[PDB]
RNA sequence: UAAAUUAUGGUCAAUUGUUAGUAUUCAUAUUAAUUUUUUUAAAUGUUUUAUCAUUUUAUAAAGGUUUAUUUUUGAAAGAUUUUUUGUAUAAAAUUUUAGGAAUAGUUAAUAAUAAUUUAUAAUUUUGAUUAGAUUGUUUUGUUAAUGC
């Protein structure tokens, strides 16, 4: 009903709770800062491709076969029956890309051995670790160059992205376990630090994994106060990849580059080359800008109908040229910012303006 | 070093007058005496320096202060992808060159 | 003019070559916005802001900035004045000179000097609003004036301007179009305050191309 | 170590008749003024800036 | 003269030989601090005054100073300092205007050591291209405004991310969660 | 040193990132048991000299 | 003393103290670092004339400027006095022209002037190159 | 350079052709090192592309312990470098009377290590190209280690402090007599690493490196 | 904490005392704050600070004349929603409540 | 009283006024913010300009990227154009039909005396380089003037692909101007900005309808997005749009 | 990962207190001062000109400022027989106070526009606006010396 008052007693430690002590559960803030009280439907999605168990999707197959024919050609003789070599070794390149079942236990192998094992053995009784894991191997599987190396930076963006999710889960579950408060917020701050460079390399992926994951609040900056000299930018600078970009590729690098003879900017060597290089404005710079192109039919509308109110602003104007402060131009006079270039002069004379700076 | 060596007011102590005439032109000066608001505090900034410290003329292996991995060379490198390292192989701070320049 | 002249012969030869193949257009520099002195100063059509030492292709220009010299007349504290009052308007080579007044018209910022309806002229001799810029031949060199509907009467005193140095002005004048706002009785600011030329600036007679005295 | 344009060595030139002596010339020909070929039949008169 | 013994002076005036002529100034003097306030009465409401000031500019101590030598003055030779400047353009939402932070060196002598400083500057961009974060050259000219005496000189990286991100409409990029830092405790509920 | 967890002292002819022995978060020393065969339980053992 | 000013366990080596002393003001100075903002000192005229000292004159032995310098002739009293000193009590410093080195005689001309590299703005190269195109044409009116 | 331009006079008057020779004599042998009582394999030359960096080393030398890297972590800390660790690596096991060190291994550490012998204060060192260590041999003399002190130029990296070559002048010049007595070591300009006395015999100041005496 | 854990340096021994502080320097300023506990709790000390105020700037609630305990001097001029908040959280706490977190229920408080 | 005493927006200094003649003699007032506003305040897109002669002949042939069924480029500019009708009746016979949309990568004046031999070899100089190109996506945003506001149209950004199809264009540009000496418009070097006229003002209606075609019908357009769009087809065409609608398909080449 | 010298090459770095268990720039010293001594200052009426006019002769009173102060030949030097030109306001680096937060004729584009044009505007914790002290960037003092 109104702000919250604790009544501190100074004798004592520390205040008393409010008396309209609104909260019961602490609630869960970010990496940065903000809540959560559950995790979006993406992340609850991928709760549940978690937990229902990851099957090996049938792309690994299909490459095996485009790819080793004759091994493939063997299995596919050997289909059903005990085997005795494995023809699927090249298939699961490393232990952890046999996901599919427990053990790192390759489909190809329980056949002959009871169905109870292969129950046993199957996505049904993996432990929660190994879920988790099984994604993470399933996930670094698809996003790594090769499939030995976990380094790069969609390798460990994505796997620190489910790392994180499945951290969240357990905090919105158990919420006094700070340890892992300061477990969640570094594997954030790491996982934002490897996006920072995907979003420079190949932003298709990180696309892709902005919405599979649904986290772009690990990216969405903080604190203003730095992200208005710009240091939230200078990251992806700091690691390496203010050059990461190939333009010579996306943005045709002619018209990029003002000249150093003429001293012309970049949008002009583009005006001499006839290069259309702009964002996509909003309404706001699209409508600013319909406006800022109608002046001058304004301008022959107004003067050539109505030469009277032309007249009648002119002498609105004309006096006005006259009258008012200064009338030649001296370094006094249009020193492009007074207020701040006279400051000896502005809380007693010059009661014009109420601050001494109002730029950079 | 020592006080005499201190006191500007030597020449010797002094980098001398010709430097800003082979800076800015000579007999630039004059063009800023003949001025009005020259004299209450100000002048207009005098020149005169030793040559080798341009920040505009010099480079790395001509001004020691170019070479200073602290602010200046780092940047540099993680600028031009060059692996920066604090005791570096090259002097400048750099460990060696970078895939741009090691190709092209 | 021994640039005129010779920058239009060659300008006509340019296309007295068939055999010439376009301008490279990326290697045939505009002129920079951005430059150092302080103004936003315009140099001529075939200038740069930079050093282009190159002699580029004379090329035809197609808007010429069209100056016609107005009479605005103006009020030093002393009397109403006649002085030059060039609008230059920068307008194509192929218009009719009835849009060109249209188009005056329209760039004008004083309106002292659009109340009525007036005409062009070069050396004298009018141009009809029915032909067009080269049918005389107006470059932008043009020595052109301008004539209202009411030039023939300045030497007049009827119309001529009822100034409070030498006239009364009545309560009617102090609706009507100068005086409504020219500031007869000085406030405390002055409000509008206007040039001022002395009754002796010129010496005993007025200005005139040649020595009087 | 300048290259003069076949303005200055048109330039140069009229100094070394006003002058009188034909060693000047044969200098500024053998060094710069040898390239200059006489615009052929099929060839553009005024080749275009380029740089 | 200076280097003379005071009781081996003679003559204020002149100086014999040669040296160096100067004025003696007194900097021995116990500069004061008058309180005219109280320890709860001050009208100012930020920093609050209770000790003589060290004034002076160039004159501060820490004694920083104007260096050039600066990523600037690496990647590019100058007429006059600060002409070129290669930033992280941050903020163009004001139309064809672009806010460029670039850095400048502040050496510190007594130390032997260096800090580069952050500038949020104006920079003209007729045209609309950059978006905040193309690694940007920007050349000083002159004035554009009241308070942009740059332009937009080139790109040397642009947002890629960004410009597909206005092109699919989301904003190039997403804005600071909190505000500046505050005094009161802002309770948000639901 | 004084301190207790600062009686570890400076070991610069460690491995460790640090020279303060103190600050290295890795290898906390028990202090009543080891020792027997390095000198005392500071000193790294004699298989990480 | 948990809040007492901390003090080495032994002096600092004097030459590293010095060795840390290449980069501070008073090095910058002579190295020619400030750009000196205000008339700095006070040239000629004001009560410190500096300009009249800055070259050699002979020593003035005209009157009594104190040591009775016109019939006292002061041998020892230049060095202990009148020759400037590296500070109070110092030798005699002497700026003389065989305390400088004898590579500085051997020089040919303008060698030591390097290849200066000087870049000026567009418009400026523009100005400066309309200027002294004015001025070959015409430096002064008609003289 | 003079005992050289009466040693090179062998050339003939042909400029004769380049012998020949053995497949390989020209390479660089490597330093010998026994295998089995040892610090560090000495890795030979050929697997010049195994080797890593100081600051990311390679899978070598798995039986050894591997000195780590000195990286502070806040504003408020000073900035060690492998300069400043390899002098008190050196100051402490000379303190501890040790006679192998295993001593970080950048470009100017073993810098200073090879002027340090090349001044005896080391009885060896040895690079065994391992990425990033090489062990030093000190040497020691009447119970007392021979290098009395060893200072780092900075306790800090974010200081360097460029010696003038004046600056180095006057160390070698006490109170008259000429001391070559404290070494110091500084990196010039060419990347080289060289003590004050080759520094100030050539004129070019570097970066501070160590003083060592 | 708001509070002041230690009113006074109270390790201040030679560096290197092995210990935070020497029991000497530990009574005298456990004797300044046992003066500061007894002027706090005796002039029924209340300070409070609410939402959306500058919480630096503390609230005065002993300095309110509907809490005052002197007559001749002037509390504080405080706004009337605020007080009228206030001076009913300090009645609140004058007992704890069964079916709630309990708390320290002290005489002083009333 | 809101803004500075002596804007920078009218600090003007012209100097093809004489000296002095500002000072003591005349008065050269006239509105310079028109003379002095850019190309992205205009649209002037710097088209390759043609020399004298060449700009005496039409377009005969034109090289020209074909547009598939089922654009979006169509729809958008369908839209584009129920907007100028609704805005004015006036301007739909200014308009160009969206059956002659195609995308204009060069025009060329080739004589009929040497006609279909010279179109031959063309057609070996287009193929020997759109031969190993991937078929091609571009980006339709923002349009632009032509003829000085005569010509109307939406130009493809250099945002996806202008990097290689302009290498590909002035490719056969140089070949079409110096190898075989065939008058494309400007020098055998430049590059041809490839461009998709949505809207003209044809000779035949410059004097009805004006040499200008007014920004207000159009400027709303001026910076929209018009759409990223593939095509497969660079075509040689001859000038003649009757045919079936879209110009006699002269030759073709698929990607 | 080589010693080398045709032998001091390139011009002076050098710290002087009688303390009082011990930790710690901290009373008494010396240097520069100030306290302290009349060998540097000083006067009124500017001056011409054709005349109740006009030509000539432009940064010391304070004024309280820390995102701050910047600008030319057209005057004059200045030379001939006449109409004679394109070089200027912009900046850039550095800015104080124990307990530190909101400030405002506003920012940009159009503009030789809008006392009611367009807008997601601009300053700020990289310490803003208010208020406080304060004259802003080759002049000293000490010290062997970064400093102070």
């Amino acid at each position: 009903e109104h702000p919250s008052i604790w009544l501190w007693y100074p004798w004592r430690m520390n205040p008393e709770p409010p008396t309209p002590g609104m909260p019961q559960r602490r609630a869960l803030k970010n990496l940065h800062g903000a809540v959560f009280t559950d995790l979006t439907p993406v992340q609850k999605k991928r709760q549940e491709q978690m937990l229902y168990g990851i099957n090996i999707p049938e792309t690994r197959q299909m490459k095996f076969e485009q790819e080793h024919p004759l091994l493939a050609s063997a299995l596919r003789q050997l289909d059903g029956q005990p085997k005795g070599f494995p023809f699927w070794y090249k298939k699961y390149p490393t232990r952890r890309h046999a996901y599919g079942n427990r053990f790192s236990i390759p489909d190809e192998m329980l056949e002959g051995y009871g169905e109870e094992m292969k129950k046993a053995l199957s996505k049904e009784m993996m432990s929660i670790q190994e879920k988790q894991f099984a994604q993470e191997a399933m996930y670094m599987e698809r996003y790594a160059e090769h499939d030995f190396d976990t380094t790069s930076p969609a390798v460990l963006a994505v796997k620190r992205a489910l790392k994180c999710r499945v951290l969240r889960n357990h905090l919105l579950t158990n919420p006094h376990n700070n340890i892992i408060k300061a477990v969640l917020a570094n594997t954030e701050k790491k996982l934002s630090h490897a996006l920072r460079k995907l979003r420079k390399v190949d932003f298709k992926k990180y696309w892709e994994i902005i919405r599979d994951h649904d986290v772009q609040d690990v990216l969405q900056p903080s604190n203003l106060v730095t992200y208005r000299q710009g240091a939230y930018w200078k990251y992806d600078w700091n690691a390496g990849l203010a050059i990461s970009t190939n333009l010579a590729d996306v943005l045709d690098p002619r018209g990029l580059n003002g000249c150093v003879e003429t001293g012309r900017s970049r949008s002009e060597v583009a005006r001499d080359l006839g290069l259309s290089y702009t964002r996509p404005l909003q309404e706001n710079e699209k409508k600013q800008l319909s406006h800022q192109a109608l002046y001058y039919e304004r301008l022959a509308k107004f003067k050539m109908e109505q030469p009277e109110a032309a007249r009648a602003l002119e002498r609105e104007r004309f006096v006005r040229k006259f009258s008012g402060m200064f009338a030649k131009m001296d370094i006094k006079s249009g020193a492009p910012d007074f207020p701040s270039t006279y400051r000896k002069l502005l809380g007693t004379k010059v009661v014009r303006w109420a601050s001494k700076r109002h730029g950079p | 070093s020592f006080k005499y060596a201190t006191k500007l007011q030597h020449d010797e102590m002094r980098q001398p007058f010709y430097i800003h005439e082979k800076r800015h032109g000579i007999f630039s000066n004059e063009k800023n005496i003949r001025k009005s608001r020259r004299g209450l505090p100000f002048i207009t900034p005098l020149y005169t320096r030793h040559m080798n410290l341009w920040e505009t003329d010099t480079d790395a292996s001509k001004n020691r202060f170019f070479r200073g991995y602290v602010f200046g060379q780092r940047e540099l490198h993680q600028l031009l992808g060059r692996p920066h390292g604090f005791e570096a192989n090259n002097t400048d701070g750099s460990n060696d060159i970078s895939a741009y320049e090691m190709t092209t | 003019g021994q640039y005129e002249r010779e920058a239009f012969e060659a300008r006509r030869r340019l296309e007295e070559s068939k055999n010439y193949p376009g301008p490279i257009r990326s290697a045939t520099p505009g002129d920079t916005r951005f430059y150092a002195g302080s103004l936003e100063s315009i140099l001529q059509d075939n200038d740069r802001h930079y050093w282009r030492a190159v002699i580029d292709d004379p090329q035809v220009q197609y808007v010429i900035p069209l100056r016609i010299r107005f009479k605005l007349f103006t009020w030093v504290t002393t009397g109403w004045e006649q002085r030059l009052h060039i609008v230059q308007t920068m307008a194509p080579r192929d218009i009719t000179i009835a849009r060109l007044i249209e188009l005056v018209t329209i760039e004008n910022q004083s309106p002292y000097l659009c109340s009525s309806t007036f005409t062009l002229a070069v050396d004298g001799k009018e141009l009809d609003p029915d032909k067009s810029l080269s049918d005389y031949g107006i470059t932008e060199h043009s020595r052109i004036d301008a004539i209202e509907k009411l030039d023939h009467l300045l030497h007049k005193d009827s119309e001529r301007p009822l100034d409070w140095t030498v006239d009364e002005m009545t309560t009617e004048c102090l609706k009507r179009s100068p005086y409504k706002e020219m500031g007869m009785q000085p406030q405390p600011n002055l409000a509008p305050r206007y040039e001022a030329r002395p009754k002796g600036y010129f010496g005993r007679n007025n200005y005139s191309g040649m020595k009087q005295e | 170590q300048t290259w003069p344009c076949t303005s200055t060595i048109c330039a140069y030139l009229d100094v070394c008749v006003e002058a009188g002596e034909k060693t000047w010339a044969m200098e500024a020909w053998n060094r710069y003024c040898t390239e200059l070929k006489f615009l052929q039949p099929g060839e553009v008169d005024p080749k275009p800036v380029s740089r | 003269p200076w280097w003379n013994f005071q009781t081996e002076h003679r003559q204020r005036c002149v100086m014999m030989y040669g040296g160096s002529r100067a004025k003696n100034t007194h900097n021995a003097n116990h500069r004061v601090f008058i309180k005219k306030y109280k320890r709860n009465a001050f009208p100012n409401r930020t920093r609050h005054h209770w000790a003589v000031s060290m004034t002076g500019v160039l004159g501060q101590r820490p004694r920083r100073m104007p260096w050039p030598y600066d990523l600037t003055s690496l990647i590019f030779n100058q007429p006059r300092q600060g002409s070129d400047k290669i930033g992280y353009v941050v903020g163009t939402s004001m139309l064809k205007t672009a806010v460029v932070a670039a850095n400048h060196m502040v050496y510190y002598p007594k130390f032997n050591q260096r800090v580069s400083r952050t500038s949020r500057f104006f920079a003209h961009d007729e045209d609309l291209a950059c978006v905040e974060g193309d690694l940007v050259h920007i050349k000083q000219c002159r004035k554009i405004s009241k308070y942009k005496h740059y332009y937009v000189f080139s790109i040397l990286e642009p947002n890629i991310e960004g410009r597909e991100r206005l092109k699919l409409g989301l904003k190039a990029v997403p804005p600071p969660l909190f505000g500046y830092p505050v005094s009161r405790r802002i309770v948000k509920l639901n | 040193a004084n301190h207790p967890n600062r009686q570890s002292g400076i070991q610069f002819l460690t491995h460790y990132n640090t020279h303060q022995r103190f600050r290295v978060n890795k290898d906390y020393i028990d202090y009543m048991h080891w020792g027997k065969e390095q000198g005392q339980a500071r000193l790294p053992h004699r298989h990480q000299r | 003393h948990r809040s007492g000013k901390a003090r080495a366990f032994v002096f600092r080596d004097p030459t590293l103290k010095m060795m840390r002393a290449g980069s501070g003001y008073q090095q910058l100075r002579r190295m020619g670092m400030p750009i000196q903002v205000s008339k700095g000192w006070r040239k000629v005229d004001h009560f410190h004339a500096n300009n009249q000292y800055q070259h050699a004159w002979p020593l003035l032995s005209h009157d009594d400027l104190g040591n009775s310098d016109q019939s006292n002739n002061t041998r020892n009293i230049m060095y202990s006095m009148y020759l400037p000193k590296r500070n109070k009590g110092t030798a005699p410093w002497f700026r003389g022209a065989d305390t400088y080195s004898v590579k500085y005689c051997e020089q040919g001309r303008y060698e030591y002037q390097r290849y200066l590299m000087i870049n000026r703005f567009p418009s400026e190269y523009r100005k400066h190159f309309m200027n002294f195109l004015s001025n070959i044409r015409s430096s002064s009116g008609p003289a | 350079t003079r005992l050289e331009r009466n040693k090179a006079n062998g050339g003939e008057a042909l400029p004769q052709r380049r012998l020949v020779d053995l497949p390989g004599v020209e390479r660089r042998r490597d330093l010998p090192a026994d295998p089995i009582t040892r610090l560090f394999f000495q890795h030979k030359g050929d697997h010049a592309l195994y080797y890593g960096t100081y600051d990311n080393p390679s899978l070598q030398d798995e039986d050894r312990i591997q000195i780590e890297k000195r990286e502070p972590r806040y504003w408020t800390y000073n900035v060690f470098t492998p300069v400043y660790d390899f002098c008190h690596r050196i100051r402490e096991a000379t303190e501890q009377r040790k006679r192998f060190v295993i001593v970080p291994s950048t470009v100017e550490t073993r810098g200073c290590a090879r002027v340090m012998l090349g001044h005896g204060l080391v009885a060896g060192f040895r690079d065994f190209h391992n990425d990033r260590a090489f062990a030093v041999e000190l040497k020691y003399f009447q119970g007392d280690s021979t290098i009395n002190v060893i200072e780092p130029c900075a306790y800090d990296g974010k200081t360097e402090f460029e010696w003038s070559p004046k600056m180095m002048r006057r160390l070698m010049n006490t109170h008259g007599i000429h001391n070559r007595l404290v070494v110091y070591i500084c990196r010039t300009a060419d990347n080289r690493v060289i003590d004050h006395i080759q520094a100030v015999k050539e004129n070019v100041g570097g970066r501070g490196l160590i003083m060592v005496h | 904490r708001w509070a002041a854990k230690f009113y006074g340096r109270v390790t201040f021994g030679p560096r290197n005392y092995p210990y935070p502080s020497s029991r000497w320097l530990a009574r005298r300023f456990k004797m300044k704050k046992h003066r500061i506990i007894k002027r706090f709790r005796f002039r029924r000390y209340k300070l409070a600070a609410v939402a959306n105020l500058p919480f630096a700037k503390m609230i005065r609630v002993g300095l309110l004349p509907e809490l005052k305990s002197s007559k001749t001097k002037k509390g504080d001029d405080v706004e009337a929603d605020l007080s009228g908040r206030l001076v009913s959280a300090v009645r609140s706490s004058g007992g704890k409540k069964k079916g709630n977190r309990g708390r320290p229920k002290s005489k002083y408080q009333i | 009283e809101r803004g500075l005493y002596f804007p920078i927006n009218h600090r003007i200094v012209d100097r093809r006024i004489a000296s002095g003649v500002t000072v003591e003699e005349a008065d050269v007032q006239s509105r310079y913010r028109r003379e002095l506003r850019t190309s992205f305040a205009t649209g002037e897109t710097r088209q390759t300009i043609p020399p004298a002669w060449s700009a005496c002949e039409r377009p005969t042939h034109f090289l020209s990227l074909r547009l598939p069924v089922r654009n979006v480029l169509r729809t958008r500019v369908n839209e584009m154009h129920n907007q100028i009708l609704f805005s004015h009746q006036q301007h739909a016979p200014l308009l160009v039909p969206l059956e002659k949309l195609h995308i204009t990568l060069g025009v060329m004046a080739i004589s009929e005396r040497e006609e279909t031999e010279r179109l031959a070899s063309i057609y070996d100089c287009v193929s020997e380089v759109f031969s190993v190109i991937h078929p091609l996506q571009l980006r339709f945003r923002g349009l632009g003037t032509f003829g000085f506001g005569r010509v109307l149209f939406i130009r493809v950004v250099p945002e996806a692909d202008f990097g290689i199809l302009e290498t590909a264009v002035s490719k056969i540009r140089r070949r079409v101007g110096g190898e075989l000496k065939v008058d494309m418009k400007g020098n055998p070097h430049d590059s041809y900005v490839p461009h998709v006229t949505i809207a003209k003002i044809r000779s035949k209606q410059q004097t009805q309808f004006g040499s200008k075609i007014p920004i207000s019908m159009w400027v709303e357009y001026q910076h929209h997005d018009f759409g990223d769009v593939t095509f497969s087809q660079v075509d040689i065409c001859s000038m003649r749009g009757s045919k079936d609608g879209y110009y006699h398909t002269e030759g073709s080449v698929h990607l």
